[PDB]
RNA sequence: UUUUUUUU
RNA sequence: UUUUU
RNA sequence: GCGAGAAGGGAAGUGUGUUUCAAAG
RNA sequence: UUUU
RNA sequence: UUUUUU
RNA sequence: UUUUUUUUUUU
């Protein structure tokens, strides 16, 4: 069924591809994911808009809005993408998670470091357990009878 | 469930290396082969679902075409009857005046 | 000229309204006040306690039925009570010296004056659920925004008259959440106008 | 590109949000499970009324799936009535019945719903 | 009569009505009248009249079921309520009450 | 079932029942006594203290 | 089409009981719609001219304003979704000429077909 | 079941939103034209023909816009009426097929190990003649008096049984009524009280039923909605309580509140469900006496049955630790907990001088056009107004997303959400068209920025 | 050029339909049939004005081709366009003849 | 009942 | 800039 | 080996553009 | 900066 | 720095 | 102008 994708392909510009754009106001730029050819300009002609991406948001968590019924359809047509694009789509579950830099087999020291961090989090939990039994908003110390408030978050 | 499941991650690591290639290349090529299978799965699914919609739309066109054909045929026939009835009266009346 | 003893007629609509020279006459009106503030402060503590004790047995809806409080009103009582107590136990600041906008300051004065004259309410007086009734709520209530008409004209006949064209729902875009992570938030854009679901 | 706010004496007063909602359909709708869901008044506030909450709740439950001419009319009516009546064996109100004849009418009552649900005797 | 009352006070299934005009309600009538026993079943009353006994057949309710000349919905000396259930109390309206206030 | 309605004063709100909660009964008792007063309730006082 | 616009002058009279009108095929159909709404007491075809009666109430006539939209030199057409905007919050009577005969503006929107605005009866601005 | 893949969960929300917007059709009957029409012959013929066109207009769904040429559409609009079932009204075959695989095309069971055996909500016939056709204590909801005027489930039951059953019912009530009068007279409201129970052995009503209880229920028209709910809870609790120290534990309460006393499937439903759980656990009991360990609900009505199921789900939440949901934004915050010590000197800058606060700069815009092309257009990349979606709900223990969650939040301009003459949009086949051969082909064109903003 | 809002009015749509024909066909009357196997068809078109809301008419004389030379002067015929250029003047092809003038 | 009315 | 009178 | 006018206003009036369709080197 |  | 004040 | 929320027609 390659006949159905003929129009999409452009001889002058090139084959279709998926990338991002840079638009908005100076100082508050936001990424916009669209579909275009290879030689097309970064900000110009576009075939279809897939979504957007906001790496900086007031809440502090990166947002990502995408179309689940369009990305899968475009991939079947034979549309490539950059390395960075694959990583973001992998987390969403649309495509297999690509390997990180230097591969996975070399990730030897990180495995041990991650275990230490996980162990510390579990140990910290045990510490706070006892606190709830004798929670004291106001706790002094044997220095100058100074007041020290305690609050969780 | 295999490509998108945890089994895909461990599959890339368990691969045979080749002389003259970096460790990252072995996993990259293995991942590329997996990406080729997902494209076919989506293509097959889209075509199968599109076929159902195409057949449903075809039935609507046939029903609409038949309904419009009957409406025009009946309306046209009624108009012709009025003209034919009136034309006959004029022809016979005109000959009467000549005599 | 006509007989219609009911309370939903053209003349009876918006009863006790100035129609004539009395429109310019100054008239005093009662001052509105939210229900969550007219209740006895004492009962607020009690209600909060229950909520914080056993949310399962004492649900948001069941708790408000006994005291006659709406689901939305009861939620604010716990939220406003929590913050007041938090600053006292922790020895942070007094409620009186708390910073707040001017809109709330005037509201506090009315609450104190409301009780000084009449008194606090021991139990709320409001219905949990709404009821379809004929009332005047703004200028957008007595208007048809679909057909954009004020006066309906129909043919007078005893035989069954053909029905009117029913309206269709408006299709608009919405968003949903699929995967949420501490360092990333993925969302899906829904397009109801798309024929192919896939 | 605008932030409406009061700029007059009445700067602090109750300002409830109003959401006009006209009739959804002019056709006559039946009662859902015996509870009437017909529109009584056109004035509707933003808060959803309990009567309307029932209709919308059931909407989401429904799944998307699923010679002369005069002589012929009477000929088919008799055949259809006889055929349907014989399936139960191998509307208007005001149907009286005696105490000792309850079994005779009980079977008939329950048998009309299998071939004519519209009957409301 | 039913239609007239419906317009004066909207009331039905799933709605809070004032109970004015219903058979099971006490009203301040100008003159005494018998209850509306027309809606009660005839099979259950007839079978219950014998098992109730003389205590609840001539001294409980029938002792005052025909004391007044007037009646409601005609007359029915055979059908009545042997049990002494008082259908007192009423409900306030939501339309007229809000106008006077 | 309706006839000539004679004006009669009733108090449906203040009607003790076997299903009302203990708090409701208490609250209604105090409120009822306040409205029935004919010496303090039905009076207008300018100053707060009995000057 | 020219004879259609000549009916407004005759029907728009105060101190009169009956007025004549030229006979036309299209004019006969228009009078039928007006009579249904209760605007014309009656009419009769007197051969080369049609005699149309006038309706009055408390002195003043039932018709107070007539606006001619369509003219022989041009043609006004409105889509089903555009007629509603034009005609809104009014009690006026607009004659619509659809393919399936002649009907009022109220019926044109019900069918959703594209009509043709001929004239206006009891219309303001 | 248990959709683990992200793609499966994403598609679930799409179907739910489309189902709400979908409404089945309702063709209205058309009256026959009158034969003795007083109109002129020219108008009579046109009117008669127009009647038939309207009938087929509402019973002939139109195809996609892309099917026929543009020219065709224009001619049809001015020659035929507009259909009542446009192509953009109902979902296509694609939506129906997806639900078959996802699993969306015995209802509920609340099981508690140790207290309550099971809580099955199976809906079926009671007296049609195991889950729902084996018990030993049947329930009934008669009118306050001992005579049912009309309607009511109990009306059928009593008549079915014949005079044999009826005789036992009148004797039991007579003795109970007399006992109350004597007890309230020697030691010092002459009618019955809502919340009483009466026992009556079965007389052939149902072979698989031993007992037949008689629980009175109150009315709904008395008082407001807030007062009505309070009354039902009192009767339920008293009924359940008495049943406990009565006999064996087997409750077959079909549905309480239904009949002719006023019912609300939405509100009334929650009362019942919520009440059942408490009985099992016997919360309100100093001395636990576990006797009742089986509660079931039976409903004939399909519609009602479905609704009942919903209630069950809500009941299960906030009660069992295995089904306790928690918003994602607060779930992660609660995990990485810390103890922060704040001294008196750290709150120096927190305090402020001014007491009150308010906006010191009016939001009155000066330039409508200059501001729009500087701080509105760049920040707008969509042609539709969409608000922030609600947060995702996750579990507490397992920390995984749940199936049931809040629905979408569609937005409407000026509140009105009704279109009478919807146009034929071109969004049905994005970047796809029909060729001369009939096949589907793509296109190469720049999309319109205001495509969705021009309905 | 017409604006986006000008393509949805009934006035413009009606004019478009009249001008639009299958295979971009046209209707006109022959005015010159002197050269062999040649006939000049005079077609009439329409246009819409968004200022005064009035439609006018303007003639469009074009050249056509005939094989059997059946058409004659003053005879309404049907023309069909072609995706090439044949002859110095010939730009159309005949299909049929609707009306025929006596001699 | 709080350095509340009260205002860099 | 300075800051519990 | 591959990419590169990414800094072009000099030509044209019924043209440059827009719209409707079509295109299995 | 009465959050750089 | 004074006056008033659930 | 929302304590523990990044959600809120806050007013």
């Amino acid at each position: 069924v390659r006949h159905m994708f003929l129009p999409f392909y452009s001889k002058e510009r090139g084959p279709p591809r998926i990338r991002m754009q840079v638009a908005g106001v100076k100082g508050k730029r936001f990424y916009k994911i669209v579909a275009a050819n290879q030689r097309d300009p970064r900000d110009g002609k576009h075939m279809e808009v897939l979504g957007s991406y906001a790496p900086c948001t007031p809440s502090g968590v990166e947002e990502l809005r995408l179309r689940f019924s369009r990305i899968k359809f475009w991939l079947a047509a034979g549309a490539a993408f950059n390395s960075k694009m694959g990583g973001l789509l992998g987390n969403a579950g649309l495509v297999p998670l690509p390997p990180p830099m230097f591969g996975w087999r070399t990730k030897a020291r990180y495995t041990l470091l991650e275990s230490v961090m996980q162990k510390q989090e579990k140990l910290r939990e045990n510490q706070l357990r006892e606190y709830f039994k004798t929670a004291e908003p106001v706790v002094y110390r044997q220095v100058s009878e100074d007041r020290d408030d305690v609050e969780q978050e | 469930h295999f490509l998108l499941g945890p089994a895909a991650i461990e599959q890339q690591k368990a691969a045979k290396m080749q002389r003259g290639l970096t460790p990252y290349q072995t996993e990259l090529f293995m991942w590329e082969r997996q990406m080729r299978e997902i494209r076919k799965i989506y293509r097959a699914q889209y075509l199968q679902r599109l076929a159902e919609v195409t057949e449903e739309e075809r039935q609507k066109q046939l029903q609409l075409y038949l309904q419009e054909k009957r409406e025009r045929r009946l309306r046209r026939e009624e108009q012709l009857q009025r003209i034919y009835d009136d034309k006959k009266r004029r022809a016979v009346l005109k000959d009467r005046m000549r005599i | 000229q006509n007989r219609f003893p009911v309370l939903n007629t053209a003349e009876n609509f918006r009863y006790w309204k100035d129609r004539g020279l009395d429109r310019l006459l100054p008239r005093v009106f009662p001052l509105k006040l939210p229900a969550h503030r007219r209740v006895d402060p004492l009962l607020r503590e009690y209600i909060f306690f229950l909520h914080s004790m056993d949310p399962a047995r004492f649900s948001i809806r069941k708790l408000g039925e006994r005291y006659g409080l709406k689901e939305r009103t009861v939620e604010l009582i716990c939220r406003e009570f929590s913050v007041a107590e938090f600053l006292r136990r922790t020895e942070l600041a007094t409620p009186y010296t708390r910073r707040v906008s001017r809109e709330k300051a005037v509201l506090r004065m009315k609450e104190a004056l409301f009780s000084l004259k009449l008194g606090y309410d021991q139990l709320g007086d409001e219905d949990l659920d709404e009821q379809e009734e004929h009332e005047f709520r703004g200028f957008r209530s007595t208007q048809d925004w679909i057909q954009r008409q004020n006066i309906e004209v129909e043919m007078m006949s005893a035989f069954p008259l053909p029905a009117k064209r029913n309206p269709l729902p408006k299709r608009v875009d919405v968003d949903v959440t699929v995967h949420n992570t501490p360092k990333l938030k993925v969302m899906n854009w829904i397009d109801p106008n798309d024929k192919v679901v896939f | 590109a605008h932030n409406p706010l009061p700029r007059r004496y009445p700067l602090y007063k109750h300002r409830t949000l109003f959401l006009p909602l006209s009739l959804p359909s002019y056709s006559p709708q039946p009662a859902i499970s015996g509870v009437a869901v017909a529109p009584l008044t056109i004035t509707t506030n933003a808060a959803q009324l309990p009567r309307t909450l029932l209709l919308q709740s059931a909407v989401r439950q429904l799944r998307p799936l699923s010679s002369s001419w005069l002589a012929s009319l009477a000929t088919s009516l008799q055949d259809d009535a006889a055929q349907l009546a014989g399936q139960c064996f191998p509307g208007t109100f005001l149907a009286v019945y005696s105490s000792d004849e309850f079994p005779a009418i009980c079977v008939v009552r329950e048998a009309l719903g299998r071939v004519a649900p519209g009957v409301r005797l | 009569t039913q239609y007239i009352l419906n317009q004066l006070d909207p009331g039905g299934a799933g709605r809070n009505c004032s109970g004015i005009g219903r058979p099971d309600v006490r009203l301040p009538l100008a003159k005494p009248a018998a209850p509306s026993t027309t809606h009660l079943p005839r099979h259950l009353v007839q079978i219950a009249r014998h098992v109730m006994g003389e205590a609840g057949e001539k001294v409980r309710r029938k002792a005052l079921s025909f004391a007044s000349t007037l009646s409601d919905q005609g007359f029915s000396p055979d059908v009545f309520d042997p049990f002494g259930t008082p259908l007192s109390e009423r409900s306030r309206i939501k339309r007229l009450y809000n106008l006077v206030c | 079932a309706i006839d000539e309605v004679i004006p009669e004063e009733i108090r449906p709100e203040f009607t003790p029942y076997t299903w009302k909660s203990p708090l409701q009964k208490w609250a209604e008792e105090l409120k009822r006594k306040r409205l029935t007063s004919h010496n303090v309730y039905e009076t207008e006082v300018f100053l707060h203290p009995p000057a | 089409m020219q004879r259609a616009c000549e009916m407004v002058v005759s029907l728009l009279r105060v101190d009169a009981l009956s007025q004549r009108c030229p006979f036309h095929v299209l004019n006969v159909q228009i009078l039928d719609l007006l009579q249904r709404e209760g605007l014309i007491r009656g009419f009769k075809v007197d051969g080369t001219k049609i005699d149309i009666l006038l309706k009055h109430y408390k002195g003043a006539p039932v018709i107070r304003n007539i606006r001619v939209v369509s003219k022989p030199s041009r043609d006004i057409w409105l889509t089903p979704h555009e007629l509603k905007f034009r005609t809104r919050f009014n009690t006026g009577l607009w004659i619509m000429q659809t393919s399936c005969g002649v009907i009022s503006h109220r019926d044109c929107l019900r069918m959703g077909i594209g009509g043709k605005m001929l004239m206006a009866i009891n219309n303001g601005y | 079941r248990k959709l683990r893949l992200h793609q499966e969960r994403a598609s679930r929300g799409h179907i739910e939103y489309l189902r709400q917007l979908e409404r089945p059709p309702t063709p209205s009957p058309f009256p026959l034209p009158p034969s003795p029409s007083p109109s002129s012959p020219a108008s009579a013929a046109a009117a008669k023909a127009a009647a038939f066109a309207e009938q087929a207009a509402a019973q002939t769904p139109e195809p996609s816009v892309l099917v026929r040429s543009a020219e065709e559409w224009i001619k049809r609009d001015f020659f035929f009426p507009l259909s009542h079932q446009p192509d953009t009204a109902t979902a296509g075959e694609a939506a129906r097929a997806l639900e078959r695989e996802l699993g969306l095309s015995l209802l509920q069971q609340i099981e508690l190990p140790g207290f309550g055996e099971i809580n099955v909500v199976h809906g079926d016939l009671l007296s049609g003649s195991e889950g729902n056709v084996l018990a030993a204590d049947a329930m009934l909801v008669p009118v306050p008096p001992n005579f049912l005027p009309y309607r009511g489930f109990g009306l059928e039951v009593l008549e079915r049984g014949g005079p044999a059953l009826q005789k036992a019912a009148f004797v039991e009530v007579k003795r109970k009524l007399q006992q109350r009068e004597v007890a309230r007279d020697l030691l010092s409201e002459g009618g019955l009280d809502p919340g009483d129970l009466l026992l009556t052995p079965t007389f052939g009503v149902c072979p698989r039923v031993s007992l037949l209880a008689f629980l009175v229920t109150p009315y709904y028209w008395q008082g407001n909605s807030t007062e009505a709910a309070r009354r039902l809870r009192f009767t339920m609790r008293r009924a359940l309580d008495d049943l406990n120290r009565q006999g064996p534990g087997s409750l077959l309460l079909p549905f309480v509140g239904i009949g002719l006393y006023g019912y609300e499937p939405r509100g009334a439903a929650e009362i019942l469900v919520e009440s059942a759980v408490e009985q099992l656990l016997q919360v309100d009991a100093v001395d636990p006496n576990y006797t009742l360990r089986k509660i079931t609900f039976v409903d004939r009505d399909a519609t009602n049955a479905a609704l009942l199921a919903e209630a069950a789900q809500a009941a299960k939440r906030a009660w069992l630790p295995e089904h306790q949901v928690v918003p994602a934004p607060v779930y992660w915050s609660q995990k990485q907990r810390r103890l922060l010590d704040v001294t008196d000197g750290m709150l120096m800058f927190c305090r402020k001088h001014t007491r009150l606060s308010f906006k010191k700069h009016h939001g009155v815009i000066r330039r409508q056009k200059t501001h729009y092309f500087s701080n509105v257009r760049p920040f707008l990349w969509r042609s539709s107004r969409v608000l922030e979606p609600p947060p995702l709900l996750l579990y507490r223990h397992s920390g995984k997303p749940a199936d049931w969650q809040l629905p979408a939040r569609p937005f409407y301009r000026q509140g009105v959400s009704g279109l009478l003459f919807p146009p034929r949009l071109r969004r049905g086949f994005p970047s796809m068209r029909v060729n001369s051969k009939g096949q589907f082909v793509g296109v190469n064109k720049m999309p319109y920025i205001a495509e969705k903003a021009q309905p | 050029h017409y604006k986006t809002w000008q393509r949805n009015t009934a006035g413009y749509l009606r004019t478009f339909m009249r001008n639009k024909l299958p295979n971009n066909e046209m209707i006109g009357y022959v005015i010159n049939d002197k050269h062999p196997k040649s006939i000049r068809v005079a077609c009439d078109r329409f246009m819409y004005v968004m200022r005064y809301k009035k439609t006018f008419r303007y003639t469009k004389k074009v050249w056509a081709h005939d094989e059997e030379s059946e058409a004659r002067l003053g005879d309404v015929v049907r023309i069909q366009p072609l995706g090439y250029r044949i002859g110095p003047w010939k730009n159309y092809v005949l299909v049929r003849v609707l009306h025929k003038e006596p001699r």
